[PDB]
């Protein structure tokens, strides 16, 4: 406790609190746009996926994790990644891509030699189809013929809640030439390939418009957070520094007159 | 197709006469 | 019926009904 | 105004007593005619100071920071001769410096025993063109107490704060993500406060000599319906300008209408 | 039992005086029937303040923070006479009341250099509702050596230590933002930390009317044991809730059952 050290300490925590209030704001307005553009995106994503729930899809005999470059906003990018772990653990041969530099530095090093691509520029500038079209493209023009993927993100509910969850992948072509598929006839066996291939950029889209509104959200709250930690802790060092600064002057004094008594 | 295109690609086009471009490949 | 694209080329699709909406020779065709 | 000198040059002991001197004076005005004077200390904490340089001198071993052995004594004889007797009372507004910015330095510490409200100038507020620049919800009294100025007061006050608190939150919004997300409910609170805000500032015949204004002297009930009604929404259509720098809200009515 | 007091109604000589008083009881047991005895103290710290409490009235010039400048050799003559012999066994509990909290101040702070085991208190942990809230981190025994409490012992022990001194530095950062930001592995410690931190608490019979538990008892190998299976992540699925105010592990899991 010095009134030095004391006042280093504040000196850089005013700033965070500063700093901290501002990310804080950032985000709300980003959130709040994002939360807006996700009612349609859920009712179109839920769309694509209206046919395999509709009507059964397995597979006889990929794993795309989506959050961001950004930290800061809690556990968005650890859940993703250890769901993924979890996953390729349990699994079938392993491949994997990750949108979004935090997922590639996070669930990385043990799986680098489990990568196939990574996608950076995630998360400033809101999410389109046009970088979900990116993400499918470049894996359609992958030499990974994936039989059967899954799709990682985190599914918005709550300004103060989400949940990291998992879509199938059936987009095998080959796979969705299966026996429930037979009630769906005059489907020519390359119209499929136009089919699939759209579904999966939908499909690409909608976990990254739920992405960026839980991401937004949870970089708000874990903003706010450490903002009201901030000031807390202002206020408790700065009262800290009173009772300290009145005793060290209480106590040189002390010490005088006992010295100048004793003469 | 056959000319290398994919229907994606297609759509693309196709959209754009009738759409962000921020992200980054990043291939290692 | 759902219909949309941003806004609520591209596929239809008939079980309910869904219709989602988003090289030169492709481009004359569109235009 | 009777004034009272103890110029900082005078030693210890003067600037010691002066404080007293100029209680002598006023305590006349109430033990001998029984009026209700108003006794002005500026600044209090020089006062405490001059105590213990006084002490110090007297060869007194200092206590706690410093400060005089006898600082609550020294205090305490003075500021009890401030009250209401039978025959009048003395009231004082007394300037206080805070040492350190530390509440808890014991010359504020001291201080606060005795005060039964703050009046804090606020230089924010000034720069809202808002005067007097006193300050809503940072000053304080310990007379609010329904069961002292009555319910009604009681309740219009609270009332004032809240909505004044409330706006305060939505500043951050309005700022960045912008005035919109605001709803039919959200856009009330604001207005509301925004016209309060400016019902709170007001012209005095002090500055008569300079503003080229009439000053006002609102009465309490006028005070207080004024501000019931902007509350309650009698007003909610008259314009902000109108209620700056007016007397009671008759003045606000008037003003809307030179404002067409 | 024999029982002597002269307590907070005393003058201060008498309780400068009591404990060798309590004492000198305590040595005749000890040397004139060589038996083993308990001597137990509340609270030692009284006397030196006792002793402060005379000292100027005896004339003396005063040493730091106002004790007297005899503080160490008052304290010297008479906690070396509380002690085990050749003769006889005295095992003393002895406790000491920390002014301010300040283990700093002269009269706790020239105290430690005489036991050989120290259960310092905080009211940090306690008021995490911790009891009892002993530091787990500043307490220590001379006994803590692998050749007397065997490596198995001596082992869990410094591991605990370990995890809690680990936590503790991650404290600073946790306190701004929160656990997001943290390792996998350092969230792997502040769980075990914070599970640890927990299972040291329990219930005391004495205290059952504020725990609402009952008391509880456990054996050393019982915590020698559970703690290792803490350490060794054998519980990291259980909540941390499971391990507060129990006795053995058995019962953490338990609790974790009901807890559902």
């Amino acid at each position: 406790a010095t009134l030095k050290d004391i006042t280093r300490r504040l000196k850089s925590i005013k700033n965070i609190q500063k700093i901290t209030k501002s990310m804080k704001m950032v985000a709300a307005a980003k959130y709040a746009r994002a939360e807006r553009e996700l009612k349609p995106a859920r009712v179109y994503g839920v769309g694509s996926l209206a046919l395999y729930e509709k009507a059964d899809i397995k597979t006889p005999e990929l794993i795309i994790g989506v959050s961001s470059d950004r930290g800061l906003c809690g556990a968005i990018h650890s859940s993703v990644a250890k769901q993924m772990k979890s996953e390729a653990a349990n699994l079938k041969e392993v491949k994997i891509i990750g949108v979004g530099d935090k997922i590639r530095s996070i669930l990385h090093r043990t799986h680098s030699d489990q990568f196939l691509v990574t996608f950076k520029e995630v998360g400033r500038r809101p999410p389109t189809f046009g970088d979900a079209s990116v993400i499918a493209l470049e894996l359609l023009n992958s030499g990974y013929e994936f039989d059967e993927g899954s799709i990682i993100f985190n599914r918005f509910r709550s300004v103060i809640s989400y949940k990291t969850e998992e879509k199938p992948i059936f987009s095998l072509d080959t796979i969705s030439s299966a026996e429930s598929m037979s009630i769906y006839d005059d489907i020519d066996a390359d119209v499929l390939r136009n089919y699939q291939e759209y579904s999966l950029a939908n499909i690409i889209y909608y976990s990254l418009k739920e992405s960026t509104t839980s991401e937004q959200s949870a970089r708000m709250t874990a903003m706010d957070n450490a903002s009201k930690n901030a000031s807390e802790m202002i206020d408790k060092l700065t009262l800290t520094f009173n009772r300290t600064r009145q005793a060290v002057i209480t106590k040189e004094l002390i010490e005088i007159i006992s010295g100048a008594a004793a003469l | 197709r056959q000319a290398g295109l994919s229907y994606i690609r297609y759509s693309q086009i196709c959209a754009k006469a009738v759409s962000g471009s921020t992200i980054k490949i990043v291939k290692v | 019926f759902t219909f949309a694209s941003t806004q609520v080329s591209g596929s239809v699709t008939v079980n309910s009904v869904q219709l989602l909406a988003e090289e030169i020779q492709i481009r004359i065709e569109a235009n | 105004v009777a004034l009272v000198y103890g110029q900082m040059n005078e030693p210890p002991g003067a600037r010691a007593r002066v404080a007293l001197t100029g209680l002598t004076v006023a305590e006349y005005f109430r033990d001998q005619e029984g009026q209700d004077v108003l006794l002005f200390i500026d600044n209090i904490f020089r006062f405490t100071q001059a105590g213990s340089e006084v002490s110090a001198l007297l060869g007194r071993i200092p206590s706690a920071v410093g400060y005089q052995p006898t600082l609550a004594t020294d205090m305490g004889t003075m500021q009890e001769r401030i009250t209401t007797t039978k025959k009048g009372s003395i009231t004082s507004v007394q300037a206080i410096y805070v040492p350190a910015d530390d509440l808890t330095d014991p010359a504020p510490a001291t201080t606060f025993a005795h005060l039964d409200a703050t009046t804090v100038l606020s230089r924010a507020i000034a720069e809202l063109g808002i005067y007097p620049a006193v300050d809503p919800l940072d000053s304080t009294s310990r007379i609010m107490d329904p069961n002292i100025v009555g319910s009604e007061h009681y309740d219009v006050a609270r009332g004032v704060q809240k909505i004044l608190q409330d706006y305060k939150s939505l500043q951050d919004i309005i700022a960045i993500l912008g005035m919109d997300e605001l709803s039919e409910e959200d856009k009330l609170t604001v207005s509301r406060a925004r016209k309060i805000q400016r019902f709170l500032s007001q012209p005095f015949q002090v500055a008569e000599v300079f503003t080229g204004h009439l000053g006002k002297l609102v009465p309490l009930k006028e005070t207080i319906k004024g501000f019931q009604q902007i509350l309650a929404g009698e007003y909610d259509h008259l314009p902000e300008q109108a209620f700056y720098m007016v007397g009671p809200i008759e003045e606000a009515v008037a003003k809307a209408d030179k404002l067409a």
